[PDB]
């Protein structure tokens, strides 16, 4: 019984300009066991809506995920990803960075 | 050319909160097609791709019946593993297995696949020869004698040779406008100044399909594999996959670094610079 | 297309 930590990536689905319709994705993997917590943040409170992709794993057995909502990126909006795993003492905040 | 059809068991219990989940997933190369969970509401294989839709009800009950039963084997499964380690009652467990064809460009079976994790730790696979078993420990040799027993590896070779590669032929057709697309990454070269001695280059792949690629910077000529960072190749969501790979230059000396980019949507393969 | 369901662990 070895667990790993997930892996995290906040990025768009395409490059973002502000004002656009477009994909806000946190994708998760590496981890192990599968049980997550994951929300998409604005501003710092959970985005209602959110999707994810059904459970799979890589080759070395680790699980990914990819947690993904519809939105429209601004100048003064901040986005960022939480995730909780038994790994982590506290949850990771990992922020969406517009240069990249 | 050549592909691959895979399915994903995952089950994992979860004491005091129920009976073990069961999921299963159906991939095509990079493309998931069907999935099962035995925690929705109505339990059944479901689409996930377009190209699956147009099957019809003997394909959706057959793959329904069996993930139902798959449920309760493997609910038996995760019994039994607990007992081959001596396990509490009280744990949380995961059992997962892997199993898939490989065929060429002109069909033909490259290879079969079965693995089995306990844990996330290799616990059986089905060997190269579809006929034999490597277990990974002595509870894993008590899998393989029950295995044994049950001629399951001449299932497999039934399987892996017989319905796995004419199925993944169907496939193959039924979705040839996606799956048997590539889509070549576009690309293009960043540059992030650190300090006043140097910068991040970062060479960027976007909209390709399948996840496949390769991503390389050279000095000079020279691979820099040791100071190349790479991303893991996440999904877009729509499809296709991106990456990207960052090198820190000493600033003026960017035009003797070159990104080269591999991916079989591309006509010929790509070099990039840094074009300010 | 899923394999036939195999003999338990």
């Amino acid at each position: 019984m070895i667990q790993r930590t997930p892996k995290i990536q906040v990025y768009s689905r395409h490059p973002a300009e502000n004002g656009k319709s477009n994909f806000l994705n946190c994708y998760v993997s590496g981890f192990h066991p599968s049980d997550i917590e994951v929300d998409l943040l604005k501003n710092g409170e959970r985005i209602e809506k959110v999707e994810h992709s059904d459970l799979s794993f890589s080759k070395d057995w680790s699980f990914y995920l990819l947690y993904y909502t519809e939105f429209t990126p601004t100048e003064k909006d901040e986005y960022a990803c939480r995730v909780n795993h038994v790994t982590l003492s506290q949850p990771k905040i990992v922020k969406w960075d517009r240069d990249m | 050319g050549s592909h691959s059809m895979r399915y994903f068991y995952t089950a994992m219990s979860r004491p005091g909160r129920g009976e073990p989940r069961f999921i299963a997933v159906g991939y095509v190369d990079d493309t998931q097609f069907v999935r099962f969970d035995s925690d929705a509401a109505s339990p059944r294989m479901a689409p996930r791709a377009p190209w699956i839709e147009q099957e019809g009800p003997e394909y959706w009950d057959r793959e329904t019946q069996i993930s139902k039963t798959n449920t309760q084997t493997y609910r038996e499964s995760l019994r039994n593993l607990r007992g081959y380690y001596n396990q509490s009652e009280a744990g949380s467990h995961t059992l997962q297995r892997m199993y898939g064809c490989d065929v060429g460009p002109d069909g033909r079976l490259l290879r079969g696949h079965d693995q089995s994790a306990y844990d996330g730790k290799d616990y059986i696979a089905l060997n190269e020869d579809l006929s034999s078993w490597t277990a990974a420990d002595t509870a894993a040799q008590i899998t393989q004698r029950k295995w044994e027993a049950a001629r399951e590896a001449e299932q497999w070779r039934a399987y892996l040779e017989g319905l796995c590669v004419e199925w993944l032929r169907r496939y193959l057709e039924n979705g040839k406008e996606t799956l048997q697309r590539a889509d070549p990454p576009k690309t293009h070269v960043t540059h992030h100044p650190i300090s006043d001695h140097e910068a991040t280059l970062r060479c960027w792949a976007l909209g390709f399909y399948p996840a496949e690629i390769t991503l390389t910077w050279q000095r000079d000529g020279e691979d820099q594999t040791q100071d190349t960072e790479l991303v893991e190749t996440r999904p877009a969501g729509d499809r296709t996959f991106q990456k990207w790979a960052a090198v820190v230059v000493p600033s003026g000396e960017e035009q003797r670094y070159t990104c080269h980019v591999q991916h079989e949507g591309l006509p010929k393969p790509l070099t990039l610079r840094w074009e300010p | 297309t899923v394999r036939a369901s195999g003999h338990s662990y």
